[PDB]
């Protein structure tokens, strides 16, 4: 797990996380995540809009863009309090698509 | 014998993922053969062949 700071606070955090050894592909579109600070507890769901598949041919994570149609915005800065994004960091047979990201061994 | 019964379902039934498929082959006499499953979770482009049952 990552974490961009400024002032006096961590403000994004970046999860990476990948299957276990074995496993059935899992479609991410229908997880949830669920994380607490002992003050309040988000719970937050995939948003469809905030995806990037290119960077699976490298880049800069934390400054990775996305695409509301017409255009190319920052995706970190954008993506609402209820909500996840994700970003494609390896995948060898094009498995994630933006509508269905089932990830699979690798 | 063996032998496989062929049917096109492209737009009679819509087969998207994780629907429920059941049904029978009704002989002449003697009992059904009963057809009963679920479609996957996920498919993936490189698997267009899919064993269901
Ligand atoms: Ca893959």
């Amino acid at each position: 797990v990552l974490g961009n700071h400024s002032g006096g606070k961590i403000n994004w955090l970046a999860v990476l996380i990948s299957p276990n050894a074995g496993s059935a592909p899992i479609d991410l579109s229908q997880a949830t995540v669920m994380i607490t600070d002992g003050t309040h507890k988000v719970i937050a769901k995939y948003n469809s809009t905030f995806f990037n598949g290119t960077l699976k041919n490298g880049g800069s994570i934390f400054e990775a863009k996305y695409n509301n149609t017409t255009a190319l915005k920052p995706l970190f800065d954008d993506l609402p309090a209820t909500a996840f994004g994700i970003v494609v960091l390896q995948d060898a047979d094009t498995s994630c698509s933006k509508d269905t990201p089932v990830i699979n061994k690798g | 014998d063996i032998v496989a019964i062929c049917l096109n379902v492209s737009n009679t039934l819509n087969l998207k993922p994780r629907t429920k498929v059941t049904g029978a082959v009704i002989p002449e006499f003697g009992a059904p053969a009963v057809i009963s499953f679920t479609t996957p979770a996920t498919y993936l482009d490189t698997q267009h062949i899919i064993e269901l049952q």
